[PDB]
DNA sequence: AGACAAAACGACGCGTCGTTTTGTCTCGGCTCCCCGACATTCTC
């Protein structure tokens, strides 16, 4: 009679447990636990994953290390550059000495920053290629611009002389340097498309828009006409915004079968669209027929105040890049007789590869122009291999025996669906599940047409021929039309019909000059192998002249068949091809069919079948289907289902129900869980707490024993994921093993809906006590905003409801703004037993008698739910003003992480290649360390700077948004001048003043208020700012970087004490706590440095209690017999700055109404948390705190006696 | 610039005849002012009780003036414990000799001075030890 | 009367509790693996 009962309410974040023990027969029973569970994360979270944004730290995680990797890539191709110009003697001496070349190998020395051409002498700096930039003056002076230029323009100079000229080595280091740091888009596939390939970024103007005749909506559809003779594909509405209008499009053009171009436009706009910038500045290099350095030199000469970088030239395709290079390495290369210097070569070869000689072997055969461009510059690594990624087959299966001494299985990867074999299979899995019907009668037209084993083999060979077949074509193989008969499937589907198979023989027919046998089933696995490995263009051609070669065809026109063969689609079958190998014979029919190709198994499995014997492997089900497999011979023909048995014994997936015996299952089921193999983490993160919350509940209530969980009640209120899966998981701990309850989830657990959970929580007063516990809130707001509008009277009860204005009801609930509603939700669904839900869910009885009983044992006399026991309401408030919520803390800062990396190691004489592991110690950091914008320190003399803050400036836009105020905190005072100048001259008004247009002409006119001096262009400036800002680093310019504490990185708050009394704080920022807990030490020092004492740490999430303002707790603990007035008293952390921490009460989750700086009302004024308690006295939280610590289950944790003995009992 | 800490040999050798030589060069690097723990004091107290087996008064009288005038005493660090475990896993010393090798490490001491403790190793690349005598 | 102890003056001057307001790295190309849901057929 006496039931327990698990409720449990599932949320974003939040699971609402709890535990009761009920007799509702005897209209009884208690509840035994309840308590809600809370991860934390911001509501930018939980609107964000609605939409769907970026939503994971762990993609974060992934752009940083790709950043970083493409960062250290690029290092490393200018480290092997730097290494092969030492070894030619090309580096400047002065250069070449401040790199490292024994230990580091091409590093520079460290706290060094040498730059190639500046050469330093006595503390001065020098350029170094005079003469080139000599004759660069001499060409600017012939073009007629100025006499003063940089230095560093030198450089388009020597690429432009490169291409037919010679230049001294040292340029030509140089040059390479600079190709290395500019490389260009490339995609790795390639695939040259159409060979027109029109895309041509095209300016257009609209001549006319002769009404089409074409009236939709009302409005009559115009045409659109250009000057060279072409008509807009589209209509067009709106005429104002489209006459005589100078419009850029996108264009391709495709020569249609008709032998005409297929024009197609796309609007897309200059300087906003990546496509359109990259079409135009690349048809503005090839428009001008020279390399893009000398177009480059050439735009810079025309125009000497031209940004290049980011400006000019953004993104070009690689081509450029690569055919420059190449031109000027091959006209270098004549004149220059260490580019021929094969000694030279080798010694390169040898340096760059010594531990791979077949590398060495294979650069060999090449030249100095090879190595720099198809090895060193434009190295492109391909992609990683996913295969190991690649699915397992269900039902093969492979055993071994390791070094261990343990039996372990391999798997067997499944089968691509390419494969010809899973054509095959797909194909008669079809074929068995074809049937005919005629559309006069809709009846069953079959075994007329395909009875016997003749038919079926004409349709194979039939369906063979093609790749994908429709209604008419089935239809007219057997001579039957569309007018009477269908095929039981979708009349105006395609289904496939082994496409790989046709599209080859395609290609083999298209080649000719062959006879008419070479495809079999040989040749077509094989080039199936082929086609399907090398997806890599030369490797791919290679691999087809070479199958060309072997095979006696000629390579004229087979190349060209195959050249243009679409990659095969990422898929995979169910199956591997090992059981799709065994199961083929069996769904054979005819001559396709024979007892020889079927495995020793599966053939004594039919033996045994046939004869009729027992076995331990068949069973009664067996015979009862296979009772016409009476002869060797009925096994023709036969299904999947059948098959797939006969082979492998078991009667498809049938799984394995299991039964957890004790907490030992779940927690070991939980130690096994994978990351990342739900939807989404946040129900894996939901999932793996509630599997969490669960067996904690388990030890501390019934301590693990078999079956203490009578039943489970389950219920959610997107989201609908975790509805079955954790219903699933959890089935195993209610389930009975009697065989009464089968099935994918247990009988005992009983999912519930909205509609009983409302229904109840109305018809139990339960809506009646929320609204007393969250009255004070309201009465709080109320006192706050001197009005009575946050409490409405009413006279039906007589008391004060909550309310909010209607213009603060923008998305109010009552019920969201706390977290133990979640209990609230867990305790009603518990409580719902399978009667409730079931009347409340077929409500519907066709008579009312039949289920007049339930409203008799469930509905007073049908008006209100009688009490599971008379003490239910109140016991109810009784708990729920009784409950700690319990906050998830996330304070990893700092854990280990190993490093796995590639390296040729030295084993029985040989050099080989494998995987070394890190020496010595390396921390991960397991937060962001700081913000990403980056500020640096300066000196004014005309701010006065507190002692402990510095000045920091950050260069920022010229915008609207910059007034007087804000002109005062430009570092730069001539432009403080210059732009209070214009301010003043626009009267007052940046917005005015510093538009765009407002921008332009101040720089134009930049005499007009520099009180008439000349002046350079200004539209961005280095605003100050004073504040703390720390250093990024201490190596070389990292030293000079300053930046702000990231977000969410203020997470210990250090409380110590002095010998007196008083109360000292300190916000300890990540950085020690960082070298802290690399020194073994703890987060926070244990003392100040006044030498006060620490009292605690605190972090966010953490739980205090504050005591009231005439208990003296000092020693107090005593934390068992919490009421109410205490627990009322317990303040969770949310922030921490300087020396102020911020609380908010423990059971608020959202505030009724946030901060609005026009109104300045809050439920906690503006920072929506209150560094002193809500409540009237307003005391300082932190000077009379104790920290308190819970468990999952929310239970105080606090030393006892049993406690002191086992610290070191545990050690004895 | 360093920061030079002692260890209770070094008081042990200076306090002692019989090696003349080695309470020469303790009392000249007890004229460099060299800083102490008070754990090496203690164990200073202990040898002298029992080895020594001077009565108390004297004792004390001269560890205090020793503490006013010639060595300069060092803050009992509170991170002592932690650190101390840290240097276990990696480090194989006596146990005593871990405390003040972390307390000297703890206190910004970059030279140790002793004859035992393994000559010439620097301890978690901040801390050295150092055989003067040789 | 002497000469020490400390209160008083100064403009100056910088710190300090309590709250509010402000500022916070951005976009492009793809590739290939896995999973989820929703439709059809087929076996049990
Ligand atoms: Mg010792």
């Amino acid at each position: 009679m006496i039931k327990n009962i698990l409720g449990l309410a599932l949320g974003t974040n939040s699971i609402g447990w709890a535990l009761v023990k009920q007799d509702f027969e005897n209209k009884q029973g208690e509840i035994l636990g309840m308590g809600s569970r809370i991860i934390p994360m911001s509501q930018d979270i939980l609107g964000d994953f609605g939409k769907g944004n970026s939503v994971s730290q762990t993609a974060e995680r992934t752009k940083y290390r790709s950043v970083r990797r493409l960062r250290e890539r690029f290092l490393l191709r200018r480290e092997r550059l730097h290494r092969v110009l030492y070894i030619l003697n090309f580096l400047p001496e002065h250069y070449a000495s401040q790199i490292d070349f024994e230990k580091r190998l091409g590093k520079f020395k460290v706290e060094t920053e040498p730059k190639l051409v500046w050469k330093n002498t006595d503390g001065q700096f020098s350029f170094l290629f005079q003469n080139s930039f000599n004759e660069m003056l001499e060409d600017f002076k012939a073009a007629g611009q100025e006499l003063k230029i940089p230095y560093d323009w030198t450089i388009y100079h020597l690429r432009k002389k490169a291409i037919s000229q010679k230049i001294e080595k040292e340029e030509l280091a140089w040059i390479l340097l600079n190709f290395n740091h500019k490389r260009g888009y490339y995609q790795l596939r390639g695939e040259d498309f159409e060979e027109e390939k029109d895309k041509t970024f095209v300016r257009l103007k609209v001549d006319r828009i002769v009404d089409s005749g074409e009236n939709v909506k009302g409005k009559i559809l115009y045409d659109v006409y250009f000057e060279n003779g072409w008509k807009y594909d589209k209509q067009v509405v709106k005429t104002e915004d489209w006459v005589d209008r100078t419009k850029e499009f996108i264009v391709s053009e495709s020569i249609l079968k008709n032998g005409e171009t297929k024009r197609t436009f796309k609007a897309v706009d200059s300087e906003k669209d990546w496509i359109a910038i990259k079409t135009k500045t690349e048809q503005e290099i090839e428009h001008s027929h020279k390399t893009v350095g000398t177009y480059i030199y050439e735009t810079l000469l025309q125009n000497p105040k031209q940004k290049i970088k980011g400006k000019l030239v953004r993104t070009i395709e690689r081509k450029f890049y690569k055919e420059e290079l190449r031109q000027i390495l091959e006209k270098q290369k004549e004149f220059h007789q260490e580019l021929q210097s094969d000694d030279l070569y080798n010694d390169c070869i040898r340096e760059l590869y010594r531990n791979n000689e077949v590398h060495q072997l294979t650069l060999r055969k090449k030249d100095f122009v090879h190595l720099f461009m198809e090895d060193i510059i434009f190295y492109q690594r391909p992609l990683r291999s996913q295969k190991s990624s690649v699915s397992n087959c269900t039902l093969e299966f492979r055993k071994y025996k390791g070094e261990n001494g343990a039996e372990h299985t391999q798997y067997l990867k499944a089968i691509p669906k390419s494969n010809p074999y899973y054509q095959e299979f797909r194909l008669w899995q079809w074929i068995f599940n074809l049937n005919l019907y005629t559309k006069d009668n809709d009846e069953n037209v079959t075994k007329v047409f395909l009875n016997t084993t003749q038919d079926f083999e004409n349709l194979f060979e039939f369906l063979n021929t093609r790749k994908e077949v429709d209604q008419k074509a089935l239809l007219k193989h057997f001579k039957l039309n569309e007018k009477t008969h269908r095929w039981n499937f979708v009349e105006d589907k395609k289904y496939p019909c082994n496409e790989t198979k046709t599209m080859i023989s395609s290609r083999l027919d298209k080649v000719e000059n062959i006879s008419d046998d070479f495809l079999t089933r040989d040749i077509e696995q094989k080039i199936w192998h082929i086609i399907y490995s090398v997806n890599d263009k030369v490797e791919y051609e290679k691999a087809l002249k070479s199958f060309a070669r072997k095979h006696h065809l000629d390579e004229s026109s087979f190349f060209e068949a195959f050249r243009k063969f679409p990659p095969f689609k990422s898929e995979y079958g169910s199956f591997s091809e090992k059981a799709i190998k065994k199961l083929l014979p069996l769904m054979r029919l005819g001559k396709y069919w024979n007892y020889a190709e079927i495995d020793k198994y599966s053939r004594e499995r039919i033996q045994k079948i046939i004869t009729g014997e027992y076995d331990e492997n068949i069973k009664d089900k067996v015979r009862e289907k296979s009772v016409h497999l009476t002869i060797e011979n009925d096994f023709q023909g036969l299904q999947l289902w059948l098959a797939q048995y006969i082979v492998y014994g078991r009667h498809s997936e049938a799984s394995m129900i299991g039964k957890w015996n004790s907490a030992n299952d779940l927690e070991v089921f939980l130690k096994d869980f994978k990351q990342h193999s739900l939807r989404n983490p946040i129900v894996e993160q939901v999932i793996t707490e509630t599997l969490r919350v669960v067996k904690d509940i388990w030890l501390k209530y019934g301590n693990g024993t078999k079956d203490f969980f009578n039943e489970i009640h389950i219920e959610l209120g997107d989201t609908r994921y975790i509805s079955k899966y954790i219903s699933g998981i959890l089935s195993n701990i209610v389930r009975v093993e009697d065989g009464s309850d089968e099935g994918v989830n247990s009988k005992n657990i009983v999912p519930g809906n909205g509609k009983i959970t409302t229904q109840l929580k109305q018809d139990w007063g339960l809506n009646d006590v929320w609204n007393d516990l969250i009255l004070p809130r309201f009465e709080r707001m109320n006192q706050l905003t001197n009005s009575k509008d946050f409490t409405a009277w009413n006279e039906n009860h007589q008391k004060f409801l909550p309310t909010v204005p209607i213009e603060f009801s923008k998305g109010f609930s009552k019920k969201r703004i706390d977290h133990r509603h979640h209990a609230l939700d867990a305790l009603v669904i518990a409580c719902a037993t399978t009667d409730h839900v079931n009347l409340l869910n077929n409500q519907s009885a066709k008579s009312d008698t039949k289920r007049y009983d339930l409203k008799k044992k469930l509905m007073k006399f049908p008006k209100q739910f009688l009490k599971p026991w008379e003490k239910f309401t109140v016991d109810a408030k009784h708990n729920l003003e009784s409950i700690i919520v319990s906050f998830k803390q996330n304070l990893r800062v700092i854990n280990k992480a190993t490093n796995y990396y590639e390296k040729y190691v030295e084993k029985d004489g040989t050099k080989n290649k494998e995987r070394v592991e890190q020496a010595g110690t390396n921390w991960a950091i397991r937060k962001p360390m700081h913000k990403d914008t980056v500020s640096g320190k300066v000196d004014l003399p005309w701010v006065k700077v507190p002692k402990g803050k510095i000045l920091t400036a950050t260069r920022k836009s010229l915008d609207s948004s910059f007034d007087l105020k804000s002109i005062g905190s430009i570092t730069d005072t001539g432009i403080q001048k210059i732009l209070k100048n214009y301010l003043a001259f626009k009267d007052g008004n940046p917005e005015l003043a510093f538009s765009p247009e407002g921008i332009d002409d101040l720089n134009k006119n930049i005499e007009k208020y520099n009180d008439g001096k000349p002046h350079q262009p200004i539209n961005k400036v280095r605003v100050f700012e004073l504040g703390s800002k720390f250093q990024v680093g201490q190596t070389g310019n990292k030293k000079g970087k300053y930046v702000e504490a990231a977000k969410g990185t203020n997470l210990f708050f250090a409380v110590y004490e002095d010998e007196k009394g008083k109360r000292s704080y300190e916000t300890i920022p990540l950085n020690e706590v960082i070298e802290r807990q690399k020194q073994g030490l703890t987060s926070v020092p244990l003392e100040n440095e006044k030498g006060s004492r620490l009292l605690f740490d605190l972090s966010p999430n953490d739980l205090v209690y504050v005591p009231e303002i005439d208990e003296n707790i000092d020693s107090n603990f005593v934390f068992s017999n919490l009421n109410k007035e205490k627990i009322s008293r317990i303040y969770k952390v949310e922030k921490t700055s300087g020396t102020e921490c911020y609380f908010v009460r423990q059971d608020i989750a959202y505030l009724i109404k946030q901060y609005d700086a026009k109104t300045k009302i809050g439920e906690l004024e503006s920072q929506n948390k209150l560094q002193v308690t809500m409540t009237d006295d307003r005391i300082r939280i932190t000077d009379t705190c104790v920290k308190i610590n819970c468990d999952r289950l929310g239970n105080i944790n606090f030393i006892t006696k049993e406690k002191i003995k086992q610290i070191f009992n545990e050690f004895r | 610039l360093d920061k030079i800490a002692i260890d209770t040999n070094i008081l042990l050798y200076a306090y002692d005849n019989r090696d003349l030589d080695k309470q020469d060069r303790a009392v000249e690097i007890l004229l460099k002012k060299p800083f102490v723990t008070q754990l090496v004091v203690f164990e200073f107290i202990k040898v002298l009780e029992r080895r020594f087996k001077m009565d108390k008064k004297e004792i004390t009288k001269l560890t205090i003036k020793l503490l006013k005038e010639v060595i300069i005493p060092l803050s009992l660090h509170r991170d002592i414990y932690n650190y101390s475990q840290f240097l276990l896993q990696r480090y194989n010393f006596g146990l005593s000799d871990i405390l003040v090798l972390s307390d000297s490490i703890l206190n910004n001491c970059t030279i140790l001075l002793s004859e035992d403790m393994c000559n010439g190793m620097i301890v978690d690349k901040k801390l050295k030890i150092v055989n003067p005598f040789l």
